[PDB]
């Protein structure tokens, strides 16, 4: 399927040491077989697990293509580049974990539109940009953790940020 | 492949199938 | 024939950086007045320089601008080198120039505008190379031109709409490049037109229904393309079509039943598209088809029989649509067919015999359909069978022997009714890579020839009634990845041999009669990432040697007999989101450090069902991002730790069935905001309800039964929509129980005994 195709295109734009992703066999009717891979009784993806994989390599903008992933876990990887705006396309997706990468440039403002966000930790990265004020527009946002990566620009308080407690900024160049 | 011979019938691909598992 | 040209070529010479095959040597070694009998250059009678060719001959650097200065030149063939750069702008200045090749270089920049001034020029291949920019609306005005290459270059905009005074075109390929926009109209006025490929781009809208008059196109290749609107009936009067693609796009509608009165049709391949109704009987008429395929589309009614006409058919596609009805018997009449896929269907009935017929049939698949019947004994006949779906069926009967003569590589006969053994014969086949006989009733052993296939990377015997032991034969496999055995009758001890599967990155062999110890060496294999062993009659403690496997997302010991305390060395494995270990013998307490050094861990943590006693971990507060935790039936005995007010991902919490004691803490529950089902019955709790119960939204079931509670029914609950089972009942609470809410049909028993409750 186009998922899997999807997938496929992150597998090869990473190189992968460990051999995690030897289970991802793009001739399959999904990735729903695949290791570090989970789907739902419809096999759409919803959880993609990669932390602690020791893998390198870019992000790809295909990571939107997975409508029903919820759960991303890329972190604490060696891997590097910028995050592709194209994660705004995700409809319902409740965690997004980049954190503990070399992953580098601007938060993009389309990390906004995801309103059913609940974990967003960029935290100890390369990032440097400004705040999206639409991340004061999501809501939901239980556990920002974003920090360790120079930013500033300011620190907004616009009101989904009125919620946290300040680790989740701790030297972002900030204010 | 020369300009001249045109495009030939195997320039274009099949659909391939998925595999069930 | 006089110094200019001979200065053109020397000056063509330099700026070529790189010649390591040495050919530009000749001209130095000949000398500049013979310069007409050096290596690529032709002279005319006259004398003059008239055809520069050189290919293959790994040139690099750059073209000179100097090749402007050879007046009489026709020809310049660059054909297939490493020249960069941008063609030169004063090429306009050739003028005799009939044919320039650049094709297969790096050239780049916009292609010159001088170009299109030439009145002399047919030839032009600008094919593989780096050139952006557009096609200007100029090319329409250079009327000399018969073919044009355009093919894989970066070229963007649209295609000139004035095309089609390009009257003496034959042949205009721009595939793999960024044009967008529509189909030009005027193209379909050429009526010299052979060949046509626009494929590879983001081009929009209908295709023209005036290329209806083209009578000499042999191929159309509108591929990868955004196209929109139906195929046009007017495309079935091109009688010269010898190959029509319109495969993935937008197309929609109905297949013109026209398209059978294209008779000279090799390959026609719409798949990937929109297109709806059934497949018109005409197609059937078009007997010179060798490639067909409709995948991937709406379609929907019957195949007919008819297909058995098309007979030099090769490869068919039918896959991923909404055919229904009975198979197609007759597919045994094309004898030159190798593939075959009718996958993703609802076709019914059964496989031919004689199906052993075809011989060359190379790729079966019929998956996911509603196929009965028995594989043809036939198949045996079938020696050039590579690949074989069935998978997802009503299949019946016996599988055949004979699939040792076929060299397969996938076998994916799962999801269906087949009974009998598994034919050892099958073994005779070593290039299989694929072998999945998963969720059927093959009864008998696994037997030790399986040792035969040693190329093996998946092997499923899942959801059979199977049994016997494990056959060491099962190390030699080396690099399987997937060993699914789970869900049969298997017993014994699992062979060590096991052990010699280093690439193997899953085991599941669950619900089975497996026993005894687990062989230490079965703990070398570091790649090992799912483990399912539940549902087994293992016994005695859980090795510590299971912390030699570092890397496990998926761990179960579940519905065993092991023994003693969990061993503290667990703690070595931290890639755990799903551990259960449930239903078991196990004593002691929960190790603090094994639920800390489980730090992340997104799924299911079930201790549930064992002997377990203890306060419960502070350190399972360390535990966030986790949905699931069951320590249900066990003997934990103090007070919920607040600590845990730090998981938020949790949905289920079960501590039910246990002596924890003390007030349900508020400040713990103030973290678990996203619950969805809460079980605390049958504990020793006291003090009142939880004002925060009312803070959840997403509560359906919550059970406090069989509890020391003290407080008045907190009316928070009422209200609350998501709320659907309550469980009060054996307590001690007071006072008016609330009115509105799931207390409208909620029955008697959530409440009893409470002793005193107004109502
Ligand atoms: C027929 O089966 C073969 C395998 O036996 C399929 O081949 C693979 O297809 C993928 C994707 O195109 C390639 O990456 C592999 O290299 C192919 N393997 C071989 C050996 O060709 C093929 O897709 C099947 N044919 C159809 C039309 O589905
Ligand atoms: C390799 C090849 O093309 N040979 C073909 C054969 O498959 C068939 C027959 C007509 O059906 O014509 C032969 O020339
Ligand atoms: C689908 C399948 O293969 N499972 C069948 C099951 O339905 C049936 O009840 C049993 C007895 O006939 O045999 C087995
Ligand atoms: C072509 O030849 C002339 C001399 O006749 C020379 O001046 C010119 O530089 C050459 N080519 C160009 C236009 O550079
Ligand atoms: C079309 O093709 C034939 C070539 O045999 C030729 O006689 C005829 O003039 C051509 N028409 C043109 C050039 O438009
Ligand atoms: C070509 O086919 C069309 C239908 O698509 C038909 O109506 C027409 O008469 C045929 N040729 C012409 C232009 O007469
Ligand atoms: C087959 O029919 C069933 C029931 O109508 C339907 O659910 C399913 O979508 C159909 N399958 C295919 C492949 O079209
Ligand atoms: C294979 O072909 C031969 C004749 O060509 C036939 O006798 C045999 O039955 C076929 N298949 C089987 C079942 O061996
Ligand atoms: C369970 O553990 C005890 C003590 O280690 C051991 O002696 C016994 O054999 C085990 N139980 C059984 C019946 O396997
Ligand atoms: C809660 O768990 C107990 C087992 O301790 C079970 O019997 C009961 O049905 C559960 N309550 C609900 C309503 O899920």
């Amino acid at each position: 399927n186009a998922e899997g195709d999807a997938l496929s295109a992150l597998k090869n734009s990473l190189a992968d040491p460990n051999k995690v992703l030897q289970s991802w066999d793009a001739t399959l009717v999904t990735p729903c077989t695949w290791f570090h891979v989970t789907c739902n009784s419809d096999n759409s993806v919803t959880r993609v697990d990669l932390g602690n994989a020791n893998l390198s390599g870019q992000l790809v903008m295909q990571l939107g293509q997975l409508p029903n992933l919820q759960y991303l876990e890329l972190y604490s990887n060696n891997i590097t580049g910028t995050i592709p705006e194209q994660l705004g396309n995700l409809t319902e997706l409740v965690s997004l974990d980049l954190y503990l990468n070399n992953l580098s440039g601007p938060i993009p403002s389309t990390l906004g539109r995801l309103k059913k966000l609940r974990f967003l930790r960029l935290n100890n990265n390369s990032l440097s940009g400004e705040i999206p004020r639409s991340l004061t527009a999501v809501l939901t946002l239980q556990v920002l953790d974003l920090s360790n990566n120079p930013l500033t620009g300011d620190i907004p308080v616009n009101g989904s940020f009125s919620l946290f407690t300040p680790i989740s900024f701790a030297n972002t160049k900030l204010t | 492949q020369r300009l001249s011979t045109g495009s030939r019938i195997n320039s274009a691909k099949d659909d391939a199938a998925g595999l069930q598992i | 024939s006089f110094e200019p040209e001979i200065e053109a070529l020397k000056s063509f010479k330099n700026g070529i950086s790189n010649d390591p095959l040495g050919v530009l040597s000749d001209w130095t070694i000949i000398g500049s007045l013979r310069h007409c009998n050096w290596t690529g250059i032709t002279c005319d009678s006259t004398g003059h320089v008239v055809s520069v060719s050189l290919l293959e001959k790994q040139l690099e650097g750059v073209l000179s601008p100097a090749i402007a200065n050879l007046t009489y030149l026709q020809v310049l063939d660059l054909t297939s080198n490493s020249f960069t750069g941008k063609i030169p702008a004063e090429i306009g200045k050739l003028t005799e120039l009939n044919q320039l090749i650049l094709y297969l270089n790096y050239f780049s920049g916009s292609i010159p505008s001088g170009i299109w001034e030439l009145k002399n020029i047919f030839y032009l291949d600008l094919r593989n190379n780096l050139l952006s920019g557009d096609v200007p609306e100029e090319i329409c005005k250079t009327s000399s031109l018969v073919l044009i290459g355009f093919d894989y270059n970066n070229l963007t905009g649209k295609i000139p709409e004035c095309l089609g005074d390009l009257v003496h075109l034959q042949m205009f390929v721009a595939a793999g490049n960024h044009l967008t926009g529509s189909i030009p109209v005027s193209i379909g006025t050429l009526a010299n037109l052979t060949d046509l490929d626009l494929s590879g781009n983001q081009l929009t809208g209908k295709i023209p229904r005036d290329f209806g008059n083209l009578l000499n196109l042999q191929s159309l290749v509108l591929t990868e393309n955004l196209l929109e609107g139906d195929i046009p009936a007017e495309i079935g009067n091109c009688s010269s079509l010898v190959q029509l693609e319109l495969y993935d796009n937008q197309l929609t509608g109905k297949i013109p039943a026209e398209l059978g009165n294209l008779v000279q049709l090799q390959a026609l391949r719409i798949y990937k598209n929109k297109l709806t109704s059934s497949i018109p009987s005409s197609l059937f008429r078009l007997t010179q088809l060798t490639h067909l395929g409709l995948s991937e589309n709406h379609l929907v009614g019957p195949i007919s029989e008819e297909i058995g006409f098309l007979e030099s058919l090769e490869v068919l596609t039918l896959h991923s649509n909404n055919f229904t009805g009975e198979f197609p018997q007759s597919i045994t009449n094309l004898r030159n067919l190798t593939v075959l896929t009718v996958g993703f269907n609802n076709i019914s009935g059964e496989l031919p015999a004689d199906l052993g017929l075809l011989t060359n049939l190379r790729n079966l698949s019929a998956h996911d359909n509603l196929l009965t019947g028995p594989i043809p004994s036939s198949i045996s006949n079938c020696t050039g069978l590579k690949l074989l779906d069935l998978s997802h069926n009503q299949m019946t009967g016996e599988i055949p022997r004979g699939f040792g003569r076929m060299n397969l590589t996938f076998i994916s006969i799962g999801r269906n009714h087949f009974t009998g053994e598994i034919p050892d014969d099958i073994f005779n086949c070593s290039n299989l890579e694929t072998l999945s006989v998963a969720d059927n009733n093959l009864t008998g052993t696994l037997k030790p020839l399986i040792g035969k296939l040693q190329k093996l990377r998946i092997l499923q015997v899942s959801y059979n009634s199977l049994t016997g032991p494990i056959p060491r034969e099962i190390g030699n496999l080396k690099d399987l990845n997937i060993l699914y055995l789970h869900s049969n009758g298997f017993t014994g001890r699992i062979p060590r041999e096991m052990s010699n599967l280093t690439l193997l990155q899953g085991l599941r062999m669950y619900s089975n009669d497996l026993e005894g110890p687990i062989p230490e060496e079965m703990f070398d294999m570091k790649l090992l990432s799912v483990l399912d062993l539940s549902n087994n009659k293992f016994s005695g403690q859980i090795p510590a040697l299971f912390s030699k496997l570092e890397s496990l997302t998926y761990l179960s010991l579940q519905g065993n007999k092991f023994n003693g305390s969990i061993p503290a060395s667990l703690k070595s494995l931290s890639l755990l989101n799903t551990f259960d270990i449930s239903d078991n013998l196990l004593t002691g307490t929960i190790p603090g450090e094994l639920l800390a050094s489980l730090k992340n861990m997104q799924l299911y943590l079930n201790f549930s069902n064992n002997l377990l006693t203890g306060t419960i971990p502070k350190e399972l507060g360390k535990l966030e991002m986790v949905q699931e935790i069951d320590l249900s039936n066990n003997l934990f005995s103090g007070s919920i730790p607040r600590s845990l007010q730090a998981c938020k991902n949790v949905f289920t919490l079960d501590f039910s069935q246990n002596n924890l004691s003390g007030h349900i803490p508020d400040e713990v529950f103030q973290g678990m905001d996203m619950i969805i089902s809460l079980n605390l019955s049958r504990n020793s709790f006291s003090g009142e309800i939880p004002q925060s119960f009312g803070n959840m939204t997403h509560l359906v079931s919550l059970d406090l039964s069989s509890n020391n509670l003290t407080g008045e029914i907190p009316e928070s609950l009422a209200n609350l929509s998501t709320l659907k089972h309550l469980k009060l009942a054996s307590n001690n609470l007071k006072g008016h129980v609330p009115e509105s809410g799931v207390f409208k049909n909620i029955n008697a028993s959530d409440l009893m005994g409470n002793t005193d409750l107004c109502g």
